[PDB]
RNA sequence: ACAGGUGCUGCAUGGCUGUCGUCAGCUCGUGUCGUGAGAUGUUGGGUUAAGUCCCGCAACGAGCGCAACCCUUGUCCUUAGUUACCAGGGAACUCUAAGGAUACUGCCAGUGACAAACUGGAGGAAGGCGGGGACGACGUCAAGUCAUCAUGGCC
């Protein structure tokens, strides 16, 4: 019953590990299911296919808030973080990778006189 | 000590000077002589200036006036600082600041800030600050250290001057001739003997002669200070 | 070109002269009722030194807090002149309010004060360089750590405005936790208006 | 008496603001030099986001800028657990909001005037300023405002 929380530049998300026949469940509904990407598929599936256990381990999933692509990356974040609490040899190859390392990129400020958060109104002679 | 032996000199290496091409035409009458383009400085002038110029400084010491000591050059410095601490006189040997003693009461507060600092440190101030502070400010100590560590107990300015490699020094030459305060120098070929009260013509590029000029008039100094003493008891 | 230095001050190192607390549509009268009082007390209080004046409105009375150099004045004999300014104070406001006075241990430290006196100084026609200099000596003698005056204007009553700002020690003013104190006062001089502005810096 | 004027004068002004420009610059005391305007410091070898620090040097120190302090996230902890959260009716987790903890070239290896620094590496959520914001120095443009408001003159 080991578990974790990882977060993705918005939302939070918190991850259940324990030993059992692999099953993923998001949010009470399949993975499949949840996810209409692909790619937020890959990255939820990323952390496990790195050391070959894409199904040794149960995983129970609930992420709330932000957005489709944010949520994937913030479930990867959560199994790296119950899995290194699990087990400390993994942690070195998994910091090989970097999945463990939260994402500190988040929508910036929009500063007043421009329209963007970098964008400026252009003038033309 | 008031009586500087004359072979000792020869044997130290006074004698020899600067070459020709640098020569001084002021200096002639001290040189007896040039050999292999290299001037000789002559025995009986240097002898006889040097026992004025003890007699002068052991009779400073009677009355227990200060003597400032002037180290800059590299081999200078660290004899310097040995002999000054043995003598008790004030010595600056790492480095000369420009107008120290014409610029004195600008130098009071960095002294009263070294004073303060050594202060600190003994009194244990090191344990409640930070490391890094603790670090930083102690590299400050050293590096004021370094530099006014011996004039400051000076608490004044000297009434004598001593240094050695004149032209080296000119520019302290230059505030001591301002301030009017007077100045006993060792003068080699090349440097000028011009304002300075007293005139040692000797030469200053050897260890071994620097180490026998600054050590005979610490003794001399020394002296006078017992001989102080005995008036008192 | 400067931010008012107060304004800046007020997030970390200082304390608010309001501390009042109100609902959004109480908020708006009760600002407005805080800053005709503020003007008010001014305009009575002006040929008295006053030093700025911290005001706490609770629901019904209302309770105001005065720092001047001169206490005894604005008392008045047993109170009179105070209980006098108190009852018109009470007519302008609702439920009676209550007024207290604070002494000031130094009026120099203060930056509202000495920024009167060159008010007062440039209304007597004193020169400005006499006063921006004896005001400035004044807090050194006192002891506070830096003081700074700028004077803007038409000094002496040239033709051409031309500024003239003096310092005597260190006055950082982009140090938040300097606890800088500033105000600014204007003087009416016949010529022209004179503005004087003030920096006091009593440490950390 | 006057009040009143969004009537004139921003080239009489106060206050506020744009600008060079968040560029790294602008100076002051004392000391020295020159008859003098003035020079030095503030230059020079290295280094930085920086007049950042370092070593020499007739300069020794200081101010004001730079940097720091403050706000906001990025990991974690304490506090409280409702109108939030339920992992199994509970308080563990999320979250919300008041505090601290961490990061400091600290550590390893190097290049380096035995120096400041820089180059790579470990750990960590975060590595060298971690990202963003606030803060706009002496002054330059008689730069914008008498129509926020204030005031001299004039009508």
């Amino acid at each position: 019953r080991n578990y974790g929380t990882g977060r993705r530049k918005t939302s939070t998300a918190r991850v259940f590990l324990a030993k059992g026949t692999g099953s993923i469940v998001v949010n009470g509904k399949p993975l499949d299911e949840y996810f209409s990407r692909e790619t937020s598929r890959m990255v939820v599936r990323q952390p496990l296919e790195l050391l070959d256990s894409p199904t040794a381990y149960d995983l129970y999933i609930t992420v709330k808030g932000g957005g489709i692509s944010g949520q994937a990356g913030a479930i990867r974040h959560g199994i790296t973080r119950a899995l290194i609490e699990l087990d400390d040899t993994n942690k070195p190859a998994l910091k090989a990778a970097g999945f463990v390392t939260r994402d500190s990129r988040q929508v910036e400020r929009k500063k007043l006189g421009l329209r963007k958060a970098r964008k400026r109104p252009q003038f033309s002679k | 000590p008031t009586k500087i032996e004359m072979r000792d000199l020869l044997q130290a290496g006074a004698h020899f000077g600067h070459q020709t091409r640098f020569w001084n035409p002021k200096m002639g009458p001290y040189i007896f002589g040039a050999r292999n383009k290299i001037h000789i400085i002559n025995l009986e002038h240097t002898v006889k200036a040097f026992n004025e110029a003890l007699n002068y400084v052991n009779g400073l010491a009677s009355k227990k006036n200060k003597v400032l000591f002037v180290g800059t050059k590299r081999a200078a410095s660290g004899i310097i600082a040995e002999q000054a601490t043995r003598a008790g006189m004030p010595y600056v040997d790492h480095r000369w600041l420009g107008g120290m003693l014409t610029n004195w009461k600008t130098l009071r507060q960095s002294i009263n800030r070294l004073k303060e600092l050594e202060k600190q440190a003994e009194d244990g101030t090191f344990a409640k600050l930070t490391k890094r502070e603790a670090l930083e400010r102690t590299r400050d100590m050293q590096k004021l250290e370094r530099s006014l560590g011996g004039i400051k107990d000076m608490g004044g300015l000297p009434d004598a001057i001593f240094v050695v490699d004149v032209d080296h020094e000119a520019i302290a030459i230059k505030e001591a001739k301002n301030l009017g305060i007077p100045v006993i120098g060792i003068v080699d070929t090349n440097s000028n003997p011009d304002n300075v009260d007293y005139i040692i013509p000797a030469n200053d590029d050897a260890i071994r002669a620097v180490s026998l000029y600054v050590t005979a008039m610490a003794d001399a100094i020394i002296a006078g200070k017992e001989y102080a003493q005995t008036q008192a008891s | 070109q400067k931010v008012h230095p107060i304004g800046i001050r007020l997030g970390v190192v200082k304390k608010h002269n309001a501390n009042w607390y109100a609902s959004p549509k109480q908020y708006s009268e009760y600002l407005i009722n805080d800053i005709q009082v503020r003007e008010y007390l001014r305009k009575k209080l002006d040929s008295a030194m006053i030093s700025n004046i911290m005001i706490e409105r609770p629901t019904g009375a209302a309770k105001i807090t005065i720092a001047t150099a001169r206490p005894g004045i604005v008392i008045g004999k047993k109170g009179e002149d105070i209980e006098r300014l108190q009852k018109e104070l009470t007519k302008m406001m609702g439920v009676p309010a209550q007024v207290n006075i604070e002494e000031i241990t130094s009026p120099d430290l203060d930056a509202r004060l000495v920024a009167d006196g060159i008010g007062s100084q440039l209304e007597r026609r004193v020169m400005f360089r006499r006063a921006m200099k004896r005001a400035v000596q004044n807090s050194m003698r006192s002891g506070a750590k830096g003081i700074k005056v700028e004077l803007s204007g038409r000094l002496g009553g040239a033709e051409i405005a031309r500024t003239e700002w003096y310092r005597e020690g260190r006055v950082p003013l982009h140090t938040l936790r300097a606890d800088i104190d500033y105000a600014s006062v204007r003087a009416e001089t016949t010529y022209g208006t004179i503005g004087v502005k003030v920096w006091i810096f009593r440490g950390e």
